[PDB]
Parts: C-alpha cells; structure tokens; sequence
RNA sequence: UUGACCUCAAAUCAGGUAGGACUACGCGCUGAACAAUAAGCGCAGGAAAAGAAAAUAACCAUGAUUCCCUCAGUAACGGUGAAGCGGGAAAAGCUCAAAUUUGAAAUCUGGCAACAUUUCUUUUGUUGUCCGAGUUGUAAUUUCAA
RNA sequence: AUUGGAUAUGCCAUAUAAAGCGCUUUCGAAGAGUCGAGUUGUUUGCAGCUCUAAAUGGGUGGUAAAUUUCAUCUAA
RNA sequence: AAGAGCAUAGCUGUUGGGACCCGAAAGAUGGUGAACCAUCUAGUAGCUGGUUC
C-alpha cells in the first residue's frame, strides 16, 4: 500500500475522500437529519392500517397526513435527483469500498452548484436511514421551521468544507 | 425505373411507398443525458498520454505528426482524424 | 409397518422428515423443479396471457 | 441512475483514476487466494448488465490466471470445478499486472428457493445448464468456439447418402 | 459414414401420425397457419410468387387488427420483412382481409359474444387454408392491342447504348466535375 | 465504558448440494503415425447443440434455428470443396442492463403457529407472525419490432 | 384405478382495477481490455502477445472509387 | 442448316473404396511390468503362393 500509493501520488478525484467533515459540523448535520428519520418498518405498518380506514372513509385527506418530509438515499435515487437539481443537501460516505461508485459524484455536484460534504463512516448513515449501509444521503426538501437552521450548516459547510476544498 | 432492366435509374416502373424509419438506425444518436454524463467523465476522468502527447502537438503547430502518430495509436484514419479534431474543438475550448 | 406408520403420523403436518421417510423416486426427479416453479411466471406475462390468450377460431369453408 | 456513469468511467481504462485503482487493486487480490469469495462485485454495473442481481443465490468469485486457450475460459472452469454445486452464470473482467489475469465470475445457487421462484432465472436450474463451461455454452465459449449468426462462421460431408432409389 | 434410408417409409408414417395427432390436438382451429404472398429475391425467381414468413407491420396496421389480436387468432408477424411497393401492401392486405371474413372466433366465458368474435359456434370446422386463400401466381396479361409506338422503339436504341450509358455513367460523370 | 458497521475465523449449528457409473447419439479441449480422424481428458440430455439477424442479397427484394433435395462436384483453394437463391419437413416467440416510486422496498429467503393440497401420511403450497436479505438497488414499467 | 383438458353446473373471487389501440407538443438511455489494428501459433475462425476505440457511431457487403456513395444489420 | 435426347435394367471395361484371397520389418496412441498388451490396421505387398463345373 504506502510505497504504491505515494510513488504514483493519490490523483485529486481520488485524495478528496481521505478529506472529509469536521466533527462538529458533521454532529449538527446528523442532529437535523434524525429529524428527518425515515418510518419505521413498524411506523409503516401502522399508517398502512391508517390508510386502510382512510380509504374506506373515500381515501380522508392526502392518504391522512401531509407531505413526507425525510431524507433521500440510494445512490441511483440521489443522483437522478441532483440531476433535476431538486437536491439541497449531499452527503457521501467517505470509505465505500469500490470508489468508483462516487468518484464522480463530487465533480458531478459542483457542475450543479449544490452544497455537499463528505460524512465519516457509511455506517452512521445507514443507521440514519435504519439500513446496514447507506452509501450516501440526500435533503431536498424540509419544513420551514427547519429551513434557518439548513441555511445555516449549509453555508458553514460552504465555509468549512465545500468552500475551502473547491478544486484544491 | 423506366421499365428496363438496366441505366442508373433501372428497375420495375412502379410507385414507391415511403417506408418509414425504424427503431434500429437510432443507433448512433445523440442523448442530452448521455452528452452530459460523456462531457462529466471526460471532465473528471481526464486523458490518456497518447492524446496528451499529439495536443500540444496541435498547440505547437506540428499538425501532421500528431496526425500519423494517432494513426498509429488506433489503427484507422477515420478513428485518427475523429480523434484529431475532438482534441482541436477542446483545444480551442481552453 | 407399524413403526414406521407410528412415525407418519407422528411427522404429518410437519415440514421436515426423515430421510428414510421423504420420497424416493429417483434422484434427477428430486432434483428438478417442483410444477409450482415451473408454472412460475412474471406478471409482465401474466398480462399478455390474460389480455392476449391463444383463441379458439376456424375458417368457413 | 448512477449507472451511466460507470461504464463511461470503466470505458477509459487508460485514466490515471483506473489506473492507480487497479494496481492498489490488484496488489491486494495477488496477496488473497488465486481464487475467493467477494461481497460485492468491485464492477457492480458490469455484474448488473451480465445478470447479476443483489438477492440470494447469486454469488461472485473472484479469480487470477497467468497470462501467456483463453484466459476468460480457463477463469470459468476452474470457479466451475472449485464452487461444483453452482451454476456458473457468466463472468468478466477486472484488472492485470504484468503477470496476472483478474477476473469475477458470477455464479448462481441451482437449489436455493429464491432463485427456483423467480422466472427470469429458473432456466438456470433445468439439468441442462449444469457444467455449461466443461461444455463451451458460456459467452466466451460460444464465442470461442466460433457459434454465431453469418457467412463469417464436418460430419455432413465424411458421410456416405445412399437412398432407397438411386 | 454410410447414411441409409431404409426408415424412409417410417418416417413418412411417423410425419402423418404427427399431423393427425395435431390436428386432433386443436380441431376447431386450421391446422396450417396463414402466410403473405411474397416475391423471390433474385432476378431468376422475381417474377414467381410464393408464400413468406409472415405479415409485416405494416399491413396489419392497415387491415385494422393488433400486433397482439393477430398472434392470438393465427396470423403470423414478421417484423424483419418491411413491404415498399404498395402493392405489396394490397395483396397482402386483403389476403388478411378474406381471412378475416372466413373467420370465427369462438367468444370467451361461455359463449357471450365480446366485441365482434362471433355468434354461431356449431360452425366449427377445420378446413385447409390454402383451399379457402390460396396463393396464386402472378396475373398475365391476354390480349392486347395496338402498341405500334412500341414498334418503332427500336429496343437496342434503350437497351445497347443504354447499358453502355450506364457502364460509362462513371467516367462520364467525372468528366463533367473535371473541367467544371 | 458501551454499541454499531466492516473483514476473517469456528461449530459433531439448521437446511441443501457436488463426486461415481453408462457414454450409441450431444458439446467441448487435445491429438497422432490419413485427419479438424482413432486414442486421451472434461461435461450433458431424451434428445443435445443451434436459434429470434451486428443474416442475405443487389431483386418486383428475402426474413430465427435445425433437417432433406437442389444449387454442385459448382464457386473458391491447390486433390480439397462450400454458400445465397428455389422446393419441402417444422414453425413460436421472447427476457434483462441501460431512466425513479420517491407520497412510502411496493421485493425476497428462512424460524414459528395455523389453513390446506397430494401420484404421495412420502408431495406441493398458502395465510399469519417473527427474523434476516436488500438502497453498492429487490419490485412495477420498457428492450429498438420499440 | 387414476388421470387429458375441454362442456355444463355450483361456490368463492374482488374488480376504487390494469392492459390493447386514435393521437403525440419529445424523449428516447441501448452491453469496452470489447470492437479493431499489428504480431506469433494453429485448424476466414480462434488463441498468446503490445497498443486500444468511437456515437448516425459500429459491423457487413453491391457499388464507386481506393475512396465513395448505397444497401442491410445493431455485436461485445 | 428443318433438333434427339431423358429415364430404367443388364453385360463388358476402367477409376476409387479393404477391393480376388494369403503373407514383410516397421510406426503411432493409450496402457501393464520391471519388455509386454490392446486399439489404429483388413497398412505400406512395385512381390511369393493359391484362385473352385
């Protein structure tokens, strides 16, 4: 490995992974995402039933609650997302194991101009998002109580991360 | 087709009903997306040093040298001269 | 014959026997797919055959 | 999808990106064994394209062959001999050193019950795809052995047609 | 080796034990399937007609039945044949036309007619299809006058200097963007 | 101090599966002194292999594969030796990857309790429930004829 | 004695359904150490070796001309 | 230059198939034992011998 590696140096594409989020950024980035958890298994079972009797009673209001609002994951999902620029937040596993799979993804989301970052560990995203593994994560959408506060990481990851990276 | 059997306009004398085209011969077309995701891997990819070598060969003039070493590299004319004048238009780009 | 007949219903409505009770027919037949599998079909199929199923015609002579 | 991206990416194997990753790559797969399992193909879209889907029964092995019959073939046959109760679907390729051949062969599980229930891949399980690389029906092989549809491509003729009236 | 036929005869009877038991199989229906009317590709056999794979995609567009309505009641679909003379598009056409009109389409679910299959179901009879659409040569001419402005075309006047235009086509068409 | 995820072990853990024989006919690899043969090695089935065109042709155009007659002892090569066309036997078509459902992983194996069904107490499932697999992608839709 | 599936019949089903075809105001993703080229072996095919693709592109031929139109097909 | 060939059977001759029968060392492939065996083989035979009222 280390004589390899620094013989033919780490390319850019490739060295931009070995550097990622501070902790503390990546602490409130991960308080505002458990808000945005998504249903549980359970949860999901319970507002089937709740539908059940929604749509007995001519499907109530939009199935009986309002919009959804969570995160977005699954790498084709997410980057068929970024690609209609509906994505406002991207978060990407530092270590996947064939890199390939998101070595463009960072190139891809600067052409788009959208604040990204790259969060330690896939782990603690799957946990985010009740899977093994979660590859990387997405926000597009939150409620208005939450929208200060997105702005606000946002541009301290425009400050401490997607700014002071760029192109190196 | 003056109802002959030979010249450059030869066949049966009849009225051709205009075919229309087939899904097959889209072949070769160009998508929005898939110009995007080439413009996106050629962007972070980069280049082989072949055509690096024959660029600033095109930058310093030496046109006809690039040209037979890109022969060389891909075998065919056609493929040495669609590569040529890729490399010139993101010549020009930079 | 008593026996193993005591095992029968002692083993019926359970999902795994004995090797020297399951059946012994051969083994290639064992090993082949069971009809259910066989008759297993994506639905993409199942809507041409329920939309579109061989018909019964004829011609006037 | 992600995918598109990735065999655009596989396409240029002459990139520096390709390039350092299949020698770190294929640095780590000489210190393995010549064959073993893997999780998770490192070319999931070659996989997903060739017939591989994330579920069950499906199962890739990797493998190196010396260079210098072909290295592709000789990849088969020896996962084939090595995992003798699969079916061995297709396979592709990874990387090269100066010595080695790497390959992922993609195999299937003829008597797991998810593979028997679902239809695109039953044909896998009636006896006569078992071994097909022993017998050349693989993709490589029936390209090996010259099958195909053209101008481009015995006994008819040694043999002797003597009918009733002649 | 030595290739024998003394089954020859057997495989003759195992052939018409085959059809027989075929035929039993799906009596209602016609035991050979219909086929177009189509033209030798080669100047020895173009003008002959005789019977193809099957209706191009065309036709059936035309003759107002379904890729999939045309698989279900017995006709063949060739999509690798595509039909450029219009003509081809008729023979063709009302070939499908006739079968049409000689067809009977049993209703599904006990014999409630759906759309416009049928009504009657006694009048299930397998006939050979050949004998109601048969498929003929092509139509001579018999008979016909005058052509006297064909007397005096000379035919070497087309067809001598004709084929030395053409042979010369090249040479003189270089000619022209030569001095041009 | 603990919990995840990953990599690798171990089980006389639960469930499965492979070997060997026949080999007239199938498909491979190898191959002699004739012959893309005999011998050798590998692997199947009741058939196998091939198969729905990266095929023909140069026509008024043909239309998956296999087989028979013909082409034809012709083209081609230098004794070897086809194929297109035509006639006939038989005919049957299709499935994925490549885009999303993001207002819902809708998908799947297995453990457990019931309901069944059986060539069959020996088979084959279903329902419920639990658990795991699976967002590095299981479903639905689509395969260029579109 | 089972079974062949059709015929009629009886009972459940769920069926708030999906699909085919008039139209498009358009979009159409299409398989890479693969194709290919040179080279060595062997019976154009395949194989080792070094290089290594492209999007009306690519394969294949009638033409031209040594390039061209045209035709036909959509490999890995 | 006012077409004579096509098909079938027989006889005879010739060419090739084991080729009228019998007979030369040898060579190959794969085996057994510490040379032998089985197949290719019914071989090379330009000869020797025999070849039926």
């Amino acid at each position: 490995r280390k004589i390899l590696n620094l013989r033919l140096k780490v390319p850019p594409a490739i060295a931009q992974f070995q550097k990622t989020l501070d902790k503390n950024t990546a602490t409130q980035v991960f308080k505002l995402l458990n808000k945005y958890r998504p249903e549980t298994a359970a949860e999901k079972k319970q507002r089937l039933v709740a539908e059940a009797e929604a749509v007995a009673n001519g499907k109530s209001a939009q199935d009986v609650s309002k919009k959804p609002y969570n995160v977005k994951y699954g790498l084709n999902h997410v980057v068929a997302l970024i690609e209609a620029k509906k994505a406002k937040l991207v978060l990407i596993a530092s270590d996947v194991d064939p890199i390939e799979l998101v070595v463009f993804l960072p190139a891809l989301c600067k052409k788009m101009g959208v604040p990204y970052a790259i969060v330690k560990n896939k782990a603690r995203l799957g946990t985010v998002i009740h899977q093994k593994t979660a590859a990387v994560l997405a926000v597009t959408e939150v409620r208005e109580e939450d929208k200060n506060e997105l702005a606000s990481i946002v541009s301290a990851v425009d400050a401490n991360f997607s700014a002071k990276y760029d192109e190196s | 087709a003056p109802g002959l059997v030979v010249g450059l306009n030869k066949g049966k004398t009849l009225t051709k009903r205009q075919l229309p085209e087939r899904p097959s011969r889209r072949k070769g077309h160009l998508s929005k997306r898939t110009a995007f995701v080439r413009s996106i891997v050629r962007e972070v990819a980069g280049f082989a040093p072949y055509e690096r070598r024959v660029m600033e060969l095109i930058r310093n003039s030496q046109d006809k040298r690039a040209r037979k070493l890109a022969k060389k590299r891909l075998g065919t004319l056609k493929r040495a001269k669609g590569k040529i004048e890729e490399l010139t238009s993101v010549i020009q780009s930079s | 014959e008593s026996n193993r007949l005591a095992a029968r219903e002692a083993y019926k409505n359970k999902k795994y026997i004995p090797l020297d009770l399951r059946q012994k027919k051969t083994r290639a037949i064992r090993r082949a797919l069971t009809p259910y599998e066989q008759s297993r079909k994506t639905l993409k199929q199942i809507k041409k055959e329920r939309y579109f199923p061989l018909r019964k015609y004829a011609l006037k002579a | 999808g992600a995918y598109k991206y990735l065999e655009e990416l596989a396409k240029k194997k002459q990139s520096d990106v390709n390039l350092f990753l299949s020698r770190v790559r294929a640095w780590e797969y000489r210190q393995m064994n010549v064959i073993h399992r893997a999780s998770r193909p490192s070319r999931p879209d070659k996989a997903r394209r060739l017939g591989y889907k994330a579920k069950q029964g499906y199962v890739i092995y990797r493998i190196r062959v010396r260079r210098g019959r072909s290295a592709r073939c000789t990849a088969e046959e020896r996962v084939g001999r090595y995992c003798s109760n699969l079916r061995v679907l297709n396979s592709y390729w990874v990387n090269q050193d100066a010595t080695y051949k790497f390959f992922e062969v993609i195999l299937v599980d003829p008597s797991h019950k998810a593979i028997r229930r679902d239809p695109r891949i039953n044909w896998i399980v009636n006896p006569v795809h078992k071994h097909r690389e022993s017998r050349g029906l693989t993709s490589i092989g029936k390209k090996s052995r010259g099958i195909g549809k053209g101008h481009r491509f015995w006994l008819r003729h040694n043999t002797l047609s003597l009918r009733r009236y002649r | 080796y030595v290739k024998t036929w003394f089954n020859q005869p057997g495989r003759k009877l195992r052939r018409r034990q085959a059809r027989q038991t075929k035929a039993a199989k799906i009596a209602p229906r016609p035991v050979e399937a219909i086929r177009p009317a189509v033209k030798p590709p080669t100047i020895r056999y173009n003008m002959k007609v005789r019977a193809g794979r099957g209706f191009t995609l065309e036709e059936l567009k035309a003759a107002g039945v379904s890729r999939r309505v045309a698989s279900t009641i017995g006709i063949p679909v060739d999509h690798r044949r595509r039909n450029r003379s219009e003509e081809s598009l008729q023979r063709n056409v009302e070939r499908i036309k006739v079968y049409l009109a000689h067809l009977i389409v049993f209703p599904r679910k006990a014999g409630q007619p759906k759309k416009g299959d049928a009504t009657d179901v006694s009048g299930a009879e397998q006939t050979d299809v050949a004998a109601v659409l048969p498929i003929t040569q092509e139509a001579v001419e018999e008979a016909k006058p005058i052509t006297e402005e064909a007397k005096n075309f000379n035919a070497f006047s087309t067809l001598s200097n004709e084929r030395a235009y053409a042979r010369y086509a090249g040479a003189r068409a270089a000619f022209q963007k030569k001095r041009a």
